[PDB]
């Protein structure tokens, strides 16, 4: 078959990223998964003349009790020529339900340009280094590579045409190995309609393995300030401090009248009666805070940033934006049942959940700013990772005021 | 002889061309020998004569260790493309073997053919008596000693050749390192012996030969400072050069070995000796050992007199990791399967940086142990930590940063690590409230720091040669000092907001440390921050 030539962006070279240590379990599985792929001619052993390398590891999807291979092609992707690919529909962000399907298997039936294969090199390590690693290189379109869906575009659209034309009411969006199907239909009709697509696809060779996404349950919550019968010097102080900060997002926020009440050296516990003016100032701030700041629009030609703060007691807040203080979306996240004592497990889930929304809403993974130590993250994140893609990320030190503010986000009266 | 193996395509780095170094001039005695030696190599097929159509050249020399040639590939190497082992196996990760046999494959480099396309760059020349007629010219047909690509290509070829044998005999372990092949197994001595000979003949099939008993290595194996014995491994003797005159350099070298050794012998100390370097003017400067240095250098000699042995890995047994807090910022750990039969020991040193706490440091040591464990035994140990579950749960569920400890267990081995203090979540009723403040002139460095309490008390100090940050921290210090066992402190310092969140118990700043000690002295402390310049005195 025809192999469309692929090329690195100009002036770029292949990736030379070190493989991270893997546990016995994971190594055994990769060996198993790879010997099989070798026979099927999907991949081939390579020599030391090839200097490139991309890291690989193994995971097990939810419910899934079988190991799947995952390659960190982030570097190779960043360096792969762009394709002038697949458009994004403003529809599924609205649709009542969205289902995610793994059509990653499909690519293995397509061959990859001979001249590019060398860059896909990777290494299965060995315990305690008692043996040389086992070096492979792909012969067919690999999963997780951005070139993949771009080249298998023509073929996917075709395969899909029948179902699309029969259901112009249902939205289909492709991102990486994932296929997002969205419809406003009935849970029964939606799910069953999935299978129709699923089998339809299965009918070509690509086994396509709650679970429903419900865009429009992702409504941005407002900030709510506390209310008391009696206010103490400490209460005003904490408030004023929070407000003074928020003024970076809402300039109409004033705290001059409250500060007035804080003149003097009183005991932090002493109660203070509010003046009619400071009472009004407060009323106005609440008012101002009733809606997201005006004039914030998504700029496609700029990166999305996702900042996450550890609130405590299994709670996490996050904000997505392109410019500080002009949030496109925000929220909270409470730990999944079972993550009882694992901060990393939670954070990992949070990233996946957040990233998925980013895909549905904008069709772009956000760059993460994680409230965790590099060493800690790299050591354990793959132990709970379950998506086929991998967002970009950097590690940071959460400013005290940022989490004090978002901790204030409104919650349901009951549920 | 040369073997029928497929060559590896090799090429120079993009752009650059083959080396052209002029041949160093040699004497009659040097030339005569080289000619001799090369005539030998050419007959074996190792190298081949070439005509001046080859513009490349590398300098050859003659050294006596009978004469022996030497080629300087520094240039060619610099021009050779790059290749993808530099991760060494650690003794603690090996599994006990009934028998280990080591085969030599020394001149195997000259047994592996070189890319016929690359051979041309390997050209060198044999000079004449002085500066007269053109000399003899050759080039390699095999992997040459000293070339950047030899080791890698050799390794790979070896792996290929060993594949079928490794398959047929899965119960046999081979470890290649340099030109040695360590074959081990749990078969019966006679059976093991038999297999080695099969392997040997399997190798001979590919030209690769094997020498006689004359130079056949046998346990113990001296490897990277370790002593590999069949039942256990020990550490190679660390001797301290007992001299009377000590130069700056000598001292530094000492501190080096001693620091390396502190891992195995956790008792070692070098503080008193690491003061002998203060203000040193020259590397060769002679320093008189202080009495304290004599005492220290002395004890270490005793410690290093003791024999420390470890044992090997048994996959059928679980992995235990136990940690101890030697002092502040110092940790020791041992990993074993059977109590007192350590597979590995070690220790961690820290700088305390801007601001950390003991619990945080504990987690970091765990992480480091965990990672190396994964590298060595492909598994993560079960931890035994000197910290109560209570303390842990109280600290991590509140810490601003994500953190974690794999499956662990509390071990009551003093001194337990604990939270030195905890700021109050709410203001203390019936406690003095100090409104602290500090201001400094960034340029004159003239500062003032002080406070005023709801109780009517007050103070203010004038600081000379100070920064703003200091006058701030200092105001907080004064309140801590002049207050009782319970205090409420409000400050508009951005840094106070720092310690509120992190509540560290070790800092780089002496002032911060002062404060921390004070923080620990109190029963209850509530630290509050408010906007600066907002008229909230
Ligand atoms: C006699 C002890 O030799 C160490 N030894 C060995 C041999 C061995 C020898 C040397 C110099 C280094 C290394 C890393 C291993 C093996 C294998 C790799 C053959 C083994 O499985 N187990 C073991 O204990």
């Amino acid at each position: 078959i025809e192999t469309v030539p692929v090329k690195l962006k100009p002036g770029m070279d292949g990736p030379k990223v070190k493989q991270w240590p893997l546990t016995e379990e994971k190594i055994k599985a990769l060996v198993e998964i790879c010997t099989e792929m070798e026979k099927e001619g999907k991949i081939s052993k390579i020599g030391p003349e090839n200097p490139y390398n991309t890291p690989v590891f193994a995971i097990k999807k939810k419910d899934s009790t079988k190991w799947r291979k995952l390659v960190d092609f982030r570097e190779l992707n960043k360096r792969t020529q762009d394709f002038w690919g697949i458009p994004h529909p403003a529809g599924l962000k609205k649709k009542k339900s969205v289902t995610v399907l793994d059509v990653g298997d499909a690519y293995f039936s397509v061959p990859l340009d001979e001249d590019f294969r060398k860059y896909t090199a990777f290494t299965i390590p060995s315990i305690n280094n008692e043996t040389p690693g086992i070096r492979y290189q792909y012969n067919v379109l690999p999963q997780g590579w951005k070139g993949s869906p771009a080249i298998f575009q023509s073929s996917m659209t075709k395969i899909l045409e029948p179902f699309k034309k029969q259901n112009p009411d249902i939205v289909i969006y492709q991102y990486m190995d994932d296929l997002y199907v969205g419809s406003d239909l009935e849970i029964g009709q939606h799910r069953t309609k999935i299978e129709e697509l699923r089998q339809h696809l299965l009918r070509w060779g690509l086994t396509t393995p709650g679970y429903e996404l419900h865009p429009d349950k992702w409504t941005v919550q407002p900030i709510v300030l506390p209310e008391k019968d009696s206010w103490t010097v400490n209460d005003i102080q904490k408030l004023v401090g929070k407000l003074n900060w928020a003024s970076q997002i809402y300039p109409g926020i004033k705290v001059r009248q409250l500060c007035k009440l804080l003149r003097g050296t009183k005991a932090l516990t002493e109660v203070i009666p509010l003046t009619e003016e400071a009472e009004l100032e407060l009323a106005e701030n609440r008012e101002i805070l009733k809606e997201p700041v005006h004039g914030v629009y998504y700029d496609p030609s700029k990166d999305l940033i996702a900042e996450i703060q550890k609130q405590g007691q299994g709670q996490w807040t996050y904000q997505i934006y392109q410019e500080p203080f002009k949030n496109l979306k925000t929220g909270k996240y409470a730990r999944m049942r079972g993550a009882h004592t694992n901060d990393v497990k939670q954070l990992t889930e949070a990233v996946q959940k957040i990233t998925t929304e980013s895909i549905v809403i904008w069709g772009k993974t956000p760059k993460f700013k994680l409230p965790i130590q590099k060493e800690t993250w790299e050591t354990w994140w793959t132990e709970y990772w379950q998506a086929t893609w991998i967002p970009e990320w950097e590690f940071v030190n959460t400013p005290p005021l940022v989490k004090l503010w978002y901790n204030l986000e409104k919650e349901p009266i009951v549920g | 002889p040369i073997s029928p193996i497929e060559t590896v395509p090799v090429k120079l780095k993009p752009g650059m061309d083959g080396p052209k170094v002029k041949q160093w001039p040699l004497t009659e005695e040097k030339i005569k020998a080289l000619v001799e030696i090369c005539t030998e190599m050419e007959k074996e097929g190792k190298i081949s004569k070439i005509g001046p159509e080859n513009p490349y050249n590398t300098p050859v020399f003659a050294i006596k260790k009978k004469w022996r040639k030497l080629v300087d590939f520094r240039e060619l190497n610099k021009r050779t493309q790059d290749f993808w082992q530099l991760g060494i196996p650690h003794p603690a990760g090996l599994k006990k073997k009934k028998s280990v046999t080591v085969l030599d494959v020394g001149d195997a480099y000259f047994s592996v053919p070189l890319d016929e396309d690359f051979r041309k760059y390997t050209a060198f020349t044999i000079p004449s008596i002085n500066n007269e007629t053109p000399g003899i010219r050759y080039q390699y047909n095999v992997l040459p000693q000293g070339w950047k690509g030899s080791p890698a290509i050799f390794q790979s070829s070896m792996t290929k050749i060993l594949e079928p044998f490794r398959k047929q005999n899965p119960d046999i372990v081979i470890y290649q390192y340099m030109d040695d092949l360590y074959v081990g197994s749990d078969l019966e001595i006679g059976q093991h012996r038999t297999k080695i000979e099969e392997l040997r003949q399997h190798l001979l099939r590919w030209g690769l030969t094997t020498p006689d008993k004359k130079h056949q290595k046998e346990p113990p194996f001296l490897w990277m400072g370790y002593e590999l014995h069949p039942d256990k491994w020990t550490v190679q003797p660390i001797v301290l050069p007992e001299k009377d005159s000590w130069t700056v350099n000598d001292i530094q070298k000492l501190v080096g070995k001693l620091n390396w050794a502190s891992q195995i012998y956790p008792g070692i100390k070098v503080r008193q000796l690491c003061k002998l370097l203060r203000g040193t003017k020259a590397l060769t400067e002679v320093i008189p050992l202080t009495e304290e240095a004599e005492l220290e250098l002395a004890e270490n000699r005793e410690i290093l007199k003791e024999p420390v042995h470890g044992v090997y890995y048994d996959p059928s047994k679980d992995l235990i990791a136990e940690i101890q807090k030697q002092g502040q910022g110092q940790w020791t750990y041992q990993i074993y399967q059977e109590p007192f039969k350590n597979l590995k020991t070690g220790k961690y040193a820290r700088m305390r940086g801007a601001h950390t706490n003991d619990v945080k440091q504990l987690t970091e040591a765990v992480q480091k142990i965990t990672t190396e464990s994964i590298v060595i035994w492909g598994k993560t140990p079960k931890f035994k930590l000197p910290i109560q579950k209570e303390t842990w749960e109280t600290w991590w569920t509140e810490y601003w940063q994500a953190t974690w400890i794999p499956e662990w267990e509390f071990v009551n081995t003093p001194p337990l690590v604990k939270l030195w203090y905890q700021l109050e979540k709410e203001p203390i009723v019936g406690a003095e409230t100090f409104y602290v403040d500090g201001a400094a002139n960034r340029e004159t460095k003239l500062g003032k720091a002080g406070y005023v309490t709801n109780r009517g008390r007050q103070k203010v100090v004038t600081l000379t040669d100070t920064t703003n940050q200091k006058t701030e921290l200092q105001a907080i210090y004064l309140a801590l000092q002049d207050s009782g066992l319970e205090v409420n402190i409000v400050t508009d310092s951005q840094y106070a907001l720092g310690i509120i969140q992190a509540q560290p118990d070790q800092s780089e700043s002496e002032l911060v440390n002062q404060i921390i000690e004070q923080l620990i002295k109190k029963e209850k402390v509530y630290l509050a921050w408010v906007p600066a310049h907002k008229g909230i005195g």
